[PDB]
């Protein structure tokens, strides 16, 4: 059951993305529609959604189409604050980055013994941006992206 | 803090090789206490007069005891010390001359010396017999009554025994003594002329540089943190205002220490702490009747509710009763109401607090009342001899706000259930937060997942692999049944708690029956005071909703603790619409921060639904769909923005490539800022986003060179048709 200002986004993201400007968009766009909202659909996993409901050019999906499909994989989820608080913890001085210093840092006292070399690897890995540290935005990207 | 300040590298290794050698011959130690003491030592150049940046009037020459002598002519001087709040050490040299005749340099010395002094162990800790029955070698003592070269118009008064008597008198005096068995036990010359005139300062001075100067470098050290500190009553100061039972609390002190976690506490009732002591249940969920605050009933949970201190708020008491009935209704045979019984110890108590006032006794139907008195004026109040029973009634002379009338009845308090028996209900022990330790909560994760996660190959899937697991088994909440909303450890934290008040003697069930405070999403309440019972078993409370957040900064963030904060802090929590504050570091770094695809998204879908006007409308208009087309292209380039394969890359390439697609969304924005007309409240927005884009591009920049100002880079670009060589530019740009 969506809140309201939840189905305002899927509306506002789903529209944009309609270029046709009718009220349906195709399987493209939907993978498109999605992404900006920072979800990433396989190439194949975002058929069978679509898929479940051939009442289109056997191809689009309406606004109520999405709008209710986006609890398969939403009405159980709410780990994205669980992320967030994660990232508050390695983020050991509050600066709102984590330094390669603070990630090792936590990374030990849970028990785990990094190379002063493999961690400077894993914050470069995780480093979107290239400033050498992670925000809360590349570290999101890193957790969930699967 | 650094304690040496070069000012001016104008002499080649001389000056340098010269304030070396200088500070060098002084003790490592010496310099240390000087620093603490929040010293600061300055070599300038050739700043001799009141000339340097630190020479001109503050605190200087008021009275004349200056050099070895006194002789206080200024413009000749070359040392010099800033005397009062902070010492202030500043020496210049001018060209090769402190070794022949160092009968100078010794001045550097003395001159130093009156730092150490009325700050060493001739007064900072206090004279300690130590240095009085050093002084007390004034000739009395050793048969060596050779102290000329340290006293000579205020002490050839040999014709006194010194000692507490009269030192204090010339403390300034007792200085300039210490300022040359200082100046002499190191000047680079003269070091033996104390070890012989003198056979006490010397083994003094001696045994200083045996560690008595790592001593007072360690009393000023250690008391360099609990000077400035953080205000907050520790020990039974706050126990007090605390309100938990001390006994409980100490039963407390354990398990923090035995599982390595603070523990916060919201103000527990005073007028509840021995209604608890005594045996009475705690409020659980099951009840949301409020307590009260006056009278005989002051600490229960009165079923009668304009009897709690909501007395008279026609709707507060009104949906108040309406809440204990459905507390009833609902939790039937666990929750209910049984005759107020105040005790002995209980009166007695309520006596001086003066709730009550115990007086006149009476008559009825044959037995005994001692009549109990509360300035209340609405209902009138009576406790039982036989039993101790408390009654009521509206006065003969006045109504009930919600419009009853009763002569003497029981009053009857709110009780749960406890070994199948109601028990009456007072102030629980609500739990402001609880932060373990980061290793503890290692402990929590079972040896095997943990282990088949850290064999991964992948390096960046470990790390994402640990913080789920730590997500998993430390900052995840489930709710649940009653203890509310709370996380698995948080619930056996729980139960050590109450298992722990348990066999201290309580009985009467938990004192902790919900989760933290911290989840209090609903509805979240701001308390200024906080008990709080660090790992080490020490009690303490803030005063501040501050001092909280700045404790909780200084101890349990930034020190391996995990914590975590309520969610609707800084938001607008629902149920009681409550706005609380609480640094967010990330909000922090927002200011400089580009948005990402979906929080700009989501900022339109914000605005649409409060102004019910779009970014672009749903109409003919092709300047309205250019507008939409436009946003889609700046949802674009964000996202672009954050693109996971940018690590085939290198951190170089990573800021450039980024600062462009940073830069090419800033442009799209001014493009459309400058379109057809887009409401204001949106003409703001991109408003901001514009500095978010300015302020993280600028980060980029400085990050790798300096001397580019986002502004003027972006003057240079080629905005018009071609992208293609506008980036080839933006690296030459860049060089
Ligand atoms: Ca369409
Ligand atoms: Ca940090
Ligand atoms: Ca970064
Ligand atoms: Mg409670």
């Amino acid at each position: 059951q969506l809140t309201e200002e939840q189905i305002a986004e899927f509306k506002e993201a789903f529209s944009l993305f309609d270029k046709d400007g009718d009220g349906t968009i195709t399987t493209k766009e939907l993978g498109t529609v999605m992404r900006s909202l920072g979800q990433n659909p396989t190439e194949a996993e975002l058929q069978d959604m679509i898929n479940e409901v051939d009442a289109d050019g056997n191809g689009t999906i309406d606004f109520p189409e999405f709008l209710t499909m986006m609890a398969r994989k939403m009405k159980d989820t709410d780990s994205e604050e669980e992320i967030r608080e994660a990232f508050r913890v390695f983020d050991k001085d509050g600066n709102g980055y984590i330094s390669a210093a603070e990630l090792r840092h936590v990374m030990t006292n849970l028990g785990e013994k990094l190379t002063d070399e493999e961690v400077d690897q894993m914050i470069r890995e995780a480093d979107i941006d290239g400033d050498g540290q992670v925000n809360y935005e590349e570290f999101v990207q890193m957790m969930t992206a699967k | 803090n650094n304690l040496v300040k070069t000012e001016f590298t104008n002499e080649t290794l001389d000056k340098i090789q010269q304030t070396q050698d200088l500070l060098k011959k002084i003790p490592k130690d010496v310099l240390e206490i000087y620093s603490e003491l929040g010293g600061e030592i300055y070599f300038t150049d050739i700043d001799l007069v009141e000339h340097k940046e630190l020479q001109d009037l503050s605190e200087e020459e008021k009275n004349s005891m200056n050099s070895r002598g006194e002789k206080v002519p200024f413009a000749s001087r070359f040392v010099f010390e800033k005397k009062r709040e902070t010492p202030k050490l500043i020496i210049n040299i001018k060209d090769y001359a402190i070794n022949s005749e160092q009968s100078k340099e010794v001045y550097y010395e003395i001159g130093k010396g009156i730092s150490l002094d009325i700050i060493s162990k001739d007064k900072s800790l206090d004279p300690e017999f130590l240095n009085l029955i050093k002084s007390l070698s004034d000739d009395s003592d050793s048969s060596d009554l050779l102290f000329s070269q340290k006293f000579k118009e205020k002490l050839e008064l040999n014709n006194k025994s010194i000692d507490i008597n009269f030192i204090k008198e010339n403390l300034t005096e007792f200085q300039h003594a210490f300022s040359l068995a200082f100046s002499y036990y190191f000047a680079p010359d003269h070091r033996t002329v104390l070890e012989l005139y003198a056979p006490d300062m010397f083994e003094y001075m001696n045994k200083l540089e045996k560690g008595g100067f790592e001593k007072i470098s360690e009393s000023l050290k250690k008391e360099g943190v609990e000077k400035d500190r953080i205000d907050v009553l520790k020990g039974e100061k706050a126990l007090k205002a605390s309100g938990l039972v001390p006994e409980h609390a100490d039963a407390f002190k354990k398990i923090a220490r035995e599982l390595n976690t603070y523990i916060l506490f919201r103000p527990v009732n005073k007028l509840a702490t021995n209604l608890i002591k005594s045996g009475v249940a705690t409020k659980g969920l099951n009840v949301h009747g409020k307590s009260s605050d006056w009278g005989p009933v002051a600490g229960y949970i009165p079923f009668d509710q304009d009897l709690s201190k909501k007395h008279g708020q026609q709707l507060a008491v009104e949906k108040g009763n309406l809440e204990n009935k459905k507390s009833i209704t609902e939790h039937e045979g666990e929750i209910g109401k049984i005759p107020l019984k105040l005790d002995h110890l209980r009166i007695e108590e309520l006596k001086e607090n003066g709730i009550i006032l115990k007086g006149k006794k009476e008559i009825d139907n044959g037995k005994k009342y001692y009549l109990l008195e509360s300035n209340n004026q609405v209902y009138e109040f009576r406790i039982s001899d036989e039993n101790n029973e408390v009654q009521y009634k509206t006065k003969e002379g006045k109504i009930t706000v919600l419009g009853e009338k009763f002569n003497w009845r029981n009053i009857e308090v709110m009780a749960k259930n406890v070994e199948g028996v109601l028990k009456p209900l007072t102030a629980d022990y609500d739990l402001f937060a609880l932060a373990p330790s980061l290793t503890e909560i290692k402990k929590q994760i079972p040896q095997k997942e943990w282990d088949k996660v850290v064999n991964t190959p992948n390096s960046l899937e470990k790390q994402k692999g640990v913080t789920n697991l730590l997500i998993k088994y430390g900052i995840e909440r489930k709710p649940d049944s009653t203890k509310g909303t709370l996380s698995n450890w948080q619930k056996q934290m729980l139960d050590r708690l109450n298992e722990a008040v348990k066999y201290t003697g309580y009985t009467g069930g938990d004192v902790v029956n919900h989760g933290t405070e911290q989840d209090n999403e609903e509805f979240p309440e701001k308390d200024n005071e906080i008990f709080i019972i660090n790992p080490e078993g020490e009690f303490i409370l803030t005063k501040n909703w501050e001092m909280t957040g700045r404790f909780i900064e200084k101890n349990i963030t930034g020190k391996d603790y995990l914590y975590y904060f309520n969610r609707s802090y800084n938001k607008i929590a629902p149920g009681n619409k409550a706005y609380i504050e609480w640094t967010d570091p990330i909000t922090k770094a927002k200011i400089n921060t580009i948005p990402t695809s979906a929080e700009f998204i989501k900022n339109l879908s914000s605005i649409r639904r409060s102004s019910n006007v779009g970014v672009y409308k749903d109409s003919g208009d092709k300047d309205e769909f250019a507008k939409k087309e436009s946003v889609k292209k700046i949802a674009g380039y964000l996202s672009d923005y954050y693109n996971s394969a940018n690590h085939i890359f290198s951190q170089e390439k990573k800021r450039k490539i980024s600062i462009f697609r940073g830069i090419q969304a800033y442009n799209e924005i001014e493009n459309v800022l400058k379109s057809k007309q887009i409401a204001p409240e949106y003409k703001n927005y991109f408003q901001y986003l514009k500095e978010r884009i300015t302020n993280q591009v600028q980060l980029l920049l400085t990050h790798q060179k300096s001397n580019i100002e986002f502004k003027l880079l972006y003057k240079q670009l080629n905005f018009t048709e071609n992208e293609t060589d506008n980036f080839e530019v933006f690296q030459k740009i860049i060089d």
